[PDB]
């Protein structure tokens, strides 16, 4: 049977290389989440460093793309960061060539196409990793867009992934239920954070401290990664509500 | 077993035998012994036949005027390394008016050997060499093994029965090592060293190979007549 | 590496035949059948469309029967996407020989690199063969009217009259029948519709299952035209015969 | 417009005796109407008892000397170290010069 | 090189090619045949750059005799024409161009009719009832747009031929020593011996 | 590029894709070369499972190279249309740069190097094909007979035959053809190429092919009718 | 390293069936329904859009994609293979036609180039077939409205009306019932909505239905005026409130 | 499968072994050297009586001082042979003497690992390489597709190869003549040989440092035959 | 099954088993290590002496890339030289460019980068080698430790071979008794403590100790082996915690 081992069909129309290339993506162990607020997209993600031998500053799974992208990755590092170097690669030549920022959107386009070749062409294995773009388009406002090993794309109100992605993402489902709108009504990132990082709680059922989160918040001009004491004051700022 | 189809494969266990294989090769090979003083370096080797209408198997081949190898395996793959060493030994001459350090040679043949255990199509090489040379660091002895792995020392000896002599210099170490201004003395002890490998066999005319690269000694193999001297 | 999924697609079996081919052959037997018929006066080709869907658009539609140049035409058996790839080639190399020659190009010449093509494929470069065969249809001032038969081996052969695809082995058997040499092109068509109706795994050959060419001289004076039918020309050729 | 060639100056003389043969060169070299070295050889022992010298343009000279030197060495390799006779190396030497004919090693050359 | 000259008539081609190769100040040969058989009913005669005519005469030769034997046929006169016209028009934008001008002098055998191109080194193609190529054309297309009638026998167009010879053995500054004459009819091609 | 090695050595040292390409000439149809005094004779069968043929453009199964050798075969049919090719062309290309026509052992020993090289290239199979390659050497009127075959090996022969059955009509050849006397003109030549084909062919109406070649490029191809007098004769010696 | 995959991924077995291909088509008949009406003066392209999770926004996903301003595409199958194509396809409508012609190709020549691209996936060195059948309806001044599937193979065939994916076996029996050689555009838009009810379960509005139009041009969509001979698309995707208008008068 | 350049467990290249196989199926070859030549020796073995044994060509002319016999897949012999001829004339155009019979052989040899995933498969053919140089005198050598080869006093190669090396190791001492070794090849290839040997079926050659490399003449071989025949009668 | 056969298959878990394979040889190698210090990084490695006639001192294992990077490596020691001149070529290139030495992030994910395109093919195998390497930049000291798969992160203290656990237990002792920082002399020193007692896990041969560092202060954050009188002071010290 090799047709499980290159990215050719199954007898049932199927490819299991990259049925398998999506098992790869829960290998961290990690769920991310992403929101949009009226002026920002907010990227949250856990952080488990189980070692007390790494640096932990180092260990981190969100990347700034571009000055006004950012994209967390849901699976191993080593694919994750070479997805992150061709990202980085082609919205720089896209800036070159075209004269204008490359858009959340087209970036997402482009790199699932990518994708798509894997699947298609038989030297070339799938990347075993799902890639969240986050932005605040000149055009489209506040943007999640959101990639996968079969090449698949979508834009999203808003959007988990991980080994608990499902219990997360119906919390935000019956949030958007209750408010009758596409976003988070506020005003300020800060407190749009503070609600990522609140409906993960709820729906992980787990408390965390300032080291066992990673947040990322795109604004208009610029996405920018959050220390660990700026998620400290953030985690205060719920517990004294 | 099922992992031994190409080099490209790691076992379970992490073992590669594909150069597993190659280094079986060399076992199989005739024995070659390679010892060293502070002045000079002395490779000995046991030439084989075919039978008695035939040659006897050249095992020594010179890379420069300082330079030089013994081979045990496949002798067309010792013929590339070797061209490839005089090549890389004349490189530095033409371009840098220097002559190759005998350590810079071992670095080039452990990566010359590297890349074709790592990449599909092709083969590891199924030779093991000892390289002898004077440079100006003195005189050195190196070992090469097709795994890539290469290893200076003060004596070895690779090839079929390799043990007795590889034993013999590992006890004659304080000994031969200060055999310093003296060819003669070296190689006795290099003959010496190589007769813990024989059975059944002793040391001919026709049978056994010399190479010597010193102080004031350009590297030079002797065949026939001029070993008579050592029997 | 790779050499674990490699099919091989050009070996010989044990017996010397080459797999791929033989194969290809085979799925070739389950095509739409399609006949030629060569007279005196002109040639016949005949085909039947595979198994026809109400909804089809049947007037616009080409899927047996192309045209190559003025004086030759193709009938295809087999996958269709594969015949196109085949006959834009041809139609190139008919073209580069006008350029070069100031000469239509003689129907054989054309048949040969079409041919060469195909055994190409059986022989170097681990590709899967081209599963079409063609059935050859054209004039020239050499030999005149040719009827010449091509298979994914790259082998062609000449015929008087000839079928490819499905039930081969009936239609023959028919066609020897028959025919006759000092046959005209109306009785040619009469030969074809009539075997095609006979052979069919349809329960009775109507208009829009088929596709229809003749190549005359019954243009005016000493130049050849090529008719491919329209429905309704198939329609009232078909009751002109009495099979409707 | 950049000139690949230039005039080192020197002369270079050789003699056959019955039994020996001289190769005689002066060590001034020269650019325009300046000296660059009062001793510069360039008549050289190449192995195998073979002198050479290629006088004109030293650049060229200097290279061909060192492509020779190296053709013996590698004749010795490949030839189980078989002496490099005299007429062999001339006609070795012609290939050497041959090869760049069309852009020529600007020398006269003597062995 | 230097003269070759072409006259279509009744039932005929006939070729006449100037037998000279001169080099600096040297006559080298004076019986040198400047014509090639490409087909049993086809005959190109050349005149040019030195090396390149041979060269390109039979590299044409090689080619139409490959597809001879290749289809066991002689392609036409004019099918013949258009190959090699091709051939120095793809030539003519090459890193070294053919300098080379050709008459074809053939007779087509399902047409029964004789024929005569004209095509110079870039590819300029043309069918005439007298052709010439250099110089030679400035003396005798003059001549012959008087003298030339479209039925005439191969025995008054050798006549018509010596004229064109005899002006140019007149006018001409060099001595090109004389021509080889040859006919292209139905029964294919033959050479004058006493011209 | 596709680099597969096809052609490979097995355990007991046989290189099957070669040695399966000699199948498919053992299935083509019988070719037979028998060498006169003055004459080579090229015989072939042709299958009567194809009936409604049309002979006047069905390629014909001996091949003119040159004006003076000729090229028949048993084996794949599409895979000899290659071969014949490169002959030709190979044929234009000697005389080109040699100003001599080729000698039929030159363009045998071509034909033979063609094939070996598809024995050890990456990406190709062996041609499926045996040749027998026939004629004359220029100036010279001493007959020429070689044969090749898929691995590459070519020789002469006085007489020699391939494809199916060959070994039947080899037989028949073995004691039927003197080294010491060959048939000393056309006639004897072509008589002896039909009585070995009638030994395997069945009918010898029109499923027997043969090409007479003499010396200075004199190559003829015979009619049903000349053929068929050929058969009628033998057949009338043979009731007795 | 390199692509050593230089051979065919696709062959024929004993039975003369090409595996890949069979495996592709059966990829299709998982793949969600869509179909395409012919009308006298129009042609009609619809598909269901099923929305991976409810925070997905499906308006960012369109399964209608406009080709050239007269050709207009929908699937059934996989989704980045035809994103992929579309991709192709517009490009190839440029370099092989346009940047010749000065003129955009007509639907039929534009399938055909599609048609040879699905092809070459099925022999080529190193690659699967794509796993999707196309629909294409477009428009061309001396054809007409036309309507083609492309199959995995890379067979195409015109349609008056059929349907791909899930429920087409009963979609187009569907089809055949209502379809005439006299409807309009408007009577075929109407049982394009019908036709698609059939096979859709959960909700039925502008939102989960995608669907476009060949009609009349639209100098409004054009973006500019002052050349008479350009006159606008007459590919149209037909809004989510354009949709539900529709819906009432079902 | 597997690759074609794989090493078996016994450090041994698989293609390599199996084309030693082929040559065991090859025609008789063998090879003498003496001091006033080198005599090569080969089995024609035709298949068939209507075959013209003369264009049976297993003995080749490399150049006026080097000649070549072979065994195995002869086919594959062409190109090595197309190799040692350009090797041979290019060394003379670049150095204006002949080459030696030993830098011939290496050439050759280097040509033999040249196969891989270069040619498709190894050589099925080996080679006896005889020869004459002034540096080394007379030489003959044997020539594997394993890329290695020795030199040889003596050698056969081919089916009754390991039956005649035996032969040739009572029969061969330093002072044998060259008509010596003319009989010994005849005679040890009678032995070997499955049908009767004359002068049609077994073919003689010889490369002297006067005369160079000549292949005899059906007739010249017919008499070393009879006198051969003579003297095994005559005791 | 058959999917461990092949590099990167996938198998239904979503592992690459060839690299997971890759690791085990990484296992079967000689401990080295890595302490990230106040204004620096050292390395060290066990050498096991095979015999008496290995020349001391004279089979150098820790590699120098740039002027300012070391890298020492566990595993296919061969493979780890392959690696490092790459790390070369990278580093040239950069220097080439962009003027300033390459910093050790960027010349970690060059690594990275290069041995993670060693898990996309079947046509090559991945590296036998897991890597800890480091230097001095403008922004100080980093350590770093590269695996088979291509991962790698930053590190206080690292090691591989196979006496790793025993060497990462005494690197967590280190970290936890030294929030502050250790300084380049003192971890030198606790290099050699750690290679000794991570070598009972290898004690058939006894072994040769080789250290190098990189400190802004020490060595003017270039890299240099550690020689002589420094390198005896180190050996004794780490004797002396044996018994
Ligand atoms: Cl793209």
């Amino acid at each position: 049977g090799y047709d499980r081992h290159i990215t050719i069909f199954s007898p049932e129309g199927r490819l299991y290389q990259v049925e398998y290339a999506f098992k790869a993506t829960n290998q961290t162990n990690i769920n991310s989440l992403a929101v949009r607020g009226k002026d920002c997209t907010v990227v949250i993600s856990q952080k488990k460093v189980p070692d007390k031998l790494l640096d932990p500053t180092t260990v981190s799974y969100i990347f700034c793309i571009s000055r006004t992208i950012g994209m967390v990755v849901n699976g191993p590092i080593p694919d994750a960061r070479n997805a992150a170097l061709r990202a980085k690669a082609e919205a720089a030549e896209f800036r070159y060539k075209y004269g204008y920022d490359m858009p959340c959107d087209v970036l997402a386009k482009r790199m699932a196409n990518l994708s798509q070749i894997y699947t298609q062409r038989a030297y070339m294995r799938p990347l075993g990793v799902i890639l969240t773009f986050v932005s605040v388009d000149e055009e489209l406002g506040p943007s999640i867009y959101k990639t996968d090993p079969a090449g698949y794309y979508v834009g999203y109100k808003a959007t988990a992934t991980g080994p608990k992605q499902q219990e997360i993402t119906t919390n935000l489902e019956n949030h958007f239920k209750k408010s009758k709108i596409d976003h988070i009504n506020e005003e300020s990132w800060e407190k749009v954070v503070e609600f990522a990082i609140t409906h993960m709680i709820d729906a992980l059922g787990t408390e965390f401290s300032k080291n066992d989160l990673e947040v990322g918040v795109a604004t208009k001009d610029k996405f920018f990664t959050l220390s660990a004491e700026n998620i400290e004051e953030r985690l205060v700022a719920i517990a004294e509500q | 077993n099922n992992y031994d189809g190409d080099t490209v494969t790691f076992s379970p266990t992490g073992r590669l035998f594909q150069v597993e294989y190659a280094l079986e090769a060399i076992k199989q090979g005739s024995v070659t012994v390679g010892l060293r003083s502070n002045t000079h370096a002395v490779l000995v080797a046991l030439k084989r036949n075919a039978d008695e209408l035939s040659s006897y198997q050249k095992k020594i081949i010179k890379c420069d005027e300082h330079m030089g190898l013994s081979l045990a395996g496949l002798a067309p793959d010792a013929r590339v390394l070797s061209n490839y060493l005089r090549q890389q030994c004349n490189y530095s001459s033409l371009v840098f008016n220097r002559k190759l350090a005998v350590e810079r040679a071992g670095h080039l043949l452990c990566d010359k050997a590297q890349k074709n255990t790592q990449s599909y199509g092709g083969r590891p090489y199924g030779v093991g060499l000892l390289i002898i040379g004077y440079d100006k660091s003195g005189a050195h002895l190196l070992e090469f093994q097709p795994s890539g792995n290469v290893t200076e020392l003060y004596g070895t000896a690779i090839g079929a029965r390799s043990q007795g002599a590889k034993t013999y210099l590992e006890r004659t170490l304080d000994t031969f090592i200060k055999i310093d201004g003296n060819p003669d003395e070296l190689i006795k002890a290099g003959v010496e060293a190589i007769s813990q490998s024989l059975r059944d066999e002793s040391l001919t005319v026709d049978n056994l190979s010399i190479a010597i690269v010193g102080k004031d000694t350009p590297f030079t193999i002797y065949d026939g007549e001029a070993v008579a001297k050592y029997i | 590496g790779s050499r674990r999924y490699d099919s091989r697609t050009t070996i010989f079996s044990p017996e010397g035949r080459l797999y791929q081919v033989e194969y290809a052959l085979e799925s070739i037997s389950h095509a739409g059948t399609a006949i030629g018929i060569m007279a005196s006066d002109g040639i016949v080709l005949a085909a039947e469309r595979k198994v026809t869907s109400t909804l089809l658009e049947q007037d616009t539609s080409t899927e047996k029967l192309y045209k190559l140049n003025d004086k030759i035409a193709v009938a295809v058996a087999g996958l269709t996407a594969d015949a196109e790839i085949l006959i834009n080639t041809a139609r190139i190399h008919a073209q580069n020989y006008l350029k070069t020659y100031n000469e239509d190009i003689p129907v054989e010449i054309l048949v040969r690199r079409l041919s060469d093509i195909k055994q190409g494929y059986t022989q170097h470069g681990g590709l899967r063969p081209f599963g079409v065969s063609f059935i050859y249809a054209g004039y020239d001032d050499r030999y005149g009217y040719q009827l010449y038969t091509s298979n994914p081996s790259g082998n062609y052969t000449g015929w008087k009259a000839i079928s490819v695809g499905a039930n081969t082995s009936a239609a023959q058997t028919l066609l020897q029948m028959d025919y006759k040499d000092d046959m005209k092109v109306d009785d040619a068509i009469e030969l074809a519709l009539k075997t095609l109706s006979k052979t069919t795994d349809s329960s009775a050959l109507t208009y829009d299952r088929l596709e229809f060419a003749t190549i005359r001289k019954g243009a005016n004076d000493g130049e050849v035209y090529q008719k491919i039918f329209k429905p309704q020309e198939i329609k009232d050729i078909l009751v002109k015969t009495g099979i409707t | 417009q950049f000139n690949p060639y230039g005039d080192n100056g020197g002369t270079i003389l050789g003699i056959a005796g019955e039994d020996f043969a001289v190769l005689a060169g002066d060590t001034r070299n020269i650019t325009d109407y300046s000296i660059n070295s009062r001793y510069e050889p360039k008549v050289f022992d190449c192995g195998d008892n073979i002198v050479m010298s290629a006088n004109g343009f030293a650049a060229d000279g200097d290279a061909l000397v060192k492509r020779f030197k190296n053709s013996v060495k590698w004749y010795h390799f490949d030839h189980n170290d078989k002496k490099l006779s005299i007429n062999s190396a001339a006609r070795n030497i012609q290939h050497l010069l041959y090869g760049k004919r069309f852009f020529p090693y600007y020398v006269h050359t003597i062995i | 090189m230097d003269i070759i000259l072409g006259i279509r008539v009744q039932d005929s081609v006939i070729l006449a090619s100037s037998k000279a190769v001169t080099r600096g100040i040297s006559v080298l040969k004076d019986s040198d045949d400047k014509t090639r058989q490409l087909s049993p009913h086809t005959l190109m005669s050349f005149a040019g750059e030195a090396g390149d005519t041979v060269q390109f005469a039979e590299y044409i030769q090689a080619n139409i005799q490959l597809y001879s034997i290749r289809e066991d046929y002689e392609l036409s006169p004019q099918a013949v024409s258009s190959f090699v016209r091709q051939e120095l028009a793809k030539s003519i934008r090459s890193r070294r161009p053919y300098q080379v001008n050709v008459l074809i002098g053939g007779y087509d055998k399902k047409k029964n009719k004789p024929e005569l191109y004209q095509i110079d080194y870039l590819g300029t193609k043309v069918e005439l009832p007298y052709g010439a190529h250099g110089y030679s054309g400035f003396y005798t297309f003059s001549l012959l747009d008087h003298h030339y009638r479209p039925d005439m026998t191969t025995e008054e167009g050798l006549d018509l031929l010596k004229l064109c010879v005899q002006e140019l053995e007149k006018r001409m500054p060099m001595d090109f020593k004389g021509v080889i004459v040859k006919i292209v009819d139905k029964d294919g091609i033959r050479q004058v011996d006493d011209f | 590029g596709y680099d597969r090695a096809l052609s490979i050595f097995s355990p007991d040292g046989h290189i099957f894709q070669v040695e399966y390409a000699l199948e498919a000439v053992k299935r083509g149809t019988c070719a037979v070369g028998v060498k006169g005094k003055n004459c080579v004779v090229l015989g072939c069968e042709r299958r009567s499972t194809l009936k409604l043929q049309d002979t006047r453009i069905t390629p014909s199964k001996v091949s003119k190279i040159d004006s003076h050798v000729v090229l028949s075969f048993s084996g794949l049919n599409a895979d000899s249309r290659i071969l014949i090719e490169k002959a030709r062309v190979e044929a234009q290309s000697h005389r080109l740069t040699l100003e001599d026509p080729v000698t039929v052992e030159y363009l045998t020993r071509y034909v033979a190097g063609v094939q070996q090289r598809y024995t050890q290239s990456g990406g190709v199979r062996p041609f499926g094909v045996s040749t027998l390659i026939a004629g004359f050497d220029p100036r010279d009127d001493e007959p020429k007979l070689y044969q090749t075959e898929p691995s590459g090996i070519y020789s002469s022969w006085s007489a020699q035959t391939i494809g199916r059955n060959s070994k039947t009509v080899r037989e028949f050849l073995e004691k039927n053809y003197d080294r010491k006397e060959p048939p000393a003109t056309v006639e004897e030549c072509v008589k002896l190429t039909v009585r070995s084909l009638l030994e395997v062919v069945q009918t010898g109406a029109k499923n027997i092919e043969i090409t007479v070649v003499k010396p200075d490029s004199d190559i003829v191809a015979l009619s049903s009718e000349e053929i068929n007098q050929y058969v009628t004769q033998i057949e009338q010696e043979k009731q007795e | 390293m390199t692509d050593r995959y230089s051979f065919s991924l696709t062959t024929f077995s004993p039975s003369g069936k090409l595996g890949q291909i069979d495996y592709a088509l059966t990829a299709v008949k998982q793949g969600v329904t869509s179909l395409g009406i012919k009308a006298t003066n129009g042609v009609v392209i619809a598909t269901e859009k099923k929305s991976s999770s409810p925070l997905a926004m499906s308006e960012t996903l369109s399964k209608v994609s406009l080709l050239t301003p007269d050709i207009g595409a929908v699937y059934s199958g996989m989704g980045p293979d035809y994103r992929v194509l579309v991709d192709k396809s517009r490009k190839v409508a440029h370099t092989s036609y346009k940047r010749i012609y000065g003129e955009y190709p007509p639907t039929k020549l534009l399938v055909s180039e599609v048609a040879k691209i699905m092809q070459e996936a099925t022999q080529s060195g190193g690659v699967r077939p794509f796993g999707v059948s196309l629909l294409i309806a477009g428009h061309d001044e001396f054809n007409g409205f036309s309507l083609y599937q492309v199959d995995p193979s890379g067979s195409y065939f015109p349609w008056k009306a059929t349907a791909i994916g899930k429920g087409s076996v009963a979609a187009k029996t569907f089809l055949e019932k209502r379809w005439n050689d006299e409807l309009e555009l408007e009577d075929a838009i109407h049982i394009a909505l019908l036709t698609l009810k059939e096979s859709v379960e959960g909700e039925f509005n502008g939102d989960t239905i995608e669907l476009a139009i060949i009609g009349d041009e639209n100098p409004d969509l054009l973006g500019y005026t002052g050349i008479p001979t350009d006159k606008g698309p007459r590919f149209r995707k037909l809004t989510s409130q354009e949709i539900n208008d529709r819906l009432e008068a079902l | 499968d597997r690759g074609v350049s794989t090493f078996s467990p016994e450090g041994r290249l698989f293609q390599v072994e199996y084309s030693l196989e082929a040559i065991k199926l090859g025609s008789t070859a063998i090879g003498i050297a003496t001091k006033e030549g080198v005599v090569l020796g080969v089995e024609k073995r035709a298949t068939s009586p209507l075959l013209e044994s003369d264009s049976i060509e297993k003995i080749v002319e490399i150049d006026r001082h080097i000649g070549c016999a072979m065994s195995g897949l002869t086919a594959d012999a062409r190109s090595m042979i197309e190799h040692a001829r350009t090797a041979a004339v290019t060394h003379n155009l670049y150095y204006d003497e002949d080459i030696n019979v030993e830098s011939l052989t290496q050439s050759v040899c280097d040509l033999a690992l040249r196969f891989g995933e270069l040619m498709s498969r190894p050589f099925g053919v080996a080679l006896l390489i005889a020869g004459h140089d002034a540096d080394d005198g007379y030489q003959l050598f044997h020539a594997e597709p394993s890329g290695t080869f020795y030199r040889y006093n003596a050698k056969a190669i081919g089916s009754g190869s390991e039956g005649a090396q035996a032969e040739l190791l009572n029969e061969w001492h330093s002072s044998l003549t060259l008509k010596e070794a003319e009989l010994l090849v005849l005679k040890i290839l009678k032995q070997v040989m499955e049908e009767k040997l004359d002068e049609n079926n077994a073919q003689l050659s010889c490369i002297t440092k006067q005369d160079g490399f000549k292949i005899y003449d059906n007739e010249k071989t017919a008499e070393l035959i009879k006198e051969l025949k003579e003297k095994e009668a005559a005791e | 099954t058959g999917y461990d056969l092949s590099n990167s298959v996938f198998s239904p878990d979503g592992r690459n088993f060839q690299v997971e394979y890759a690791v085990k040889a990484v296992e079967n190698g000689t401990t080295s290590i890595g302490i990230k210090c106040n204004d620096g990084v050292v390395f060290a490695v066990e050498k096991l002496i095979t015999s008496k006639l290995l020349v001391p001192q004279k089979n150098v294992k820790i590699q120098v890339v740039d002027r300012h990077i070391g890298c020492v490596y566990s595993g296919l020691i061969p493979d780890g030289r392959h690696l490092v001149n790459r790390g070369r070529e990278e580093a040239a290139s950069f220097k080439k460019l962009y003027k300033t030495p390459i910093p050790i992030p960027a010349f970690a994910d060059r690594l990275g980068q290069y041995v993670q395109a060693h898990t996309l093919y079947n046509s090559v195998r991945p590296f036998g080698v897991s890597t800890i390497f480091g230097g001095v930049d403008k922004n100080g000291a980093h350590l770093y430790m590269l695996e088979p798969s291509g991962s790698y992160w930053g590190y206080k203290g690292a090691a591989t071979g196979k006496g790793r656990q025993s060497a990462k237990a005494e690197l967590e002792k280190l970290v936890d008794h030294h929030p502050e920082g250790l300084s380049a002399r003192e971890a030198v020193k606790q290099a050699a403590k750690i290679i000794y007692l991570a070598h009972e896990d290898n004690k058939e041969k006894d072994f040769e100790l080789e250290i190098s560092w990189c400190s802004l202060s020490e060595t003017n954050g270039l890299h240099k082996f550690v020689k002589g009188d420094l390198l005896q002071e180190a050996i004794d010290f780490a004797q002396k915690e044996i018994n």
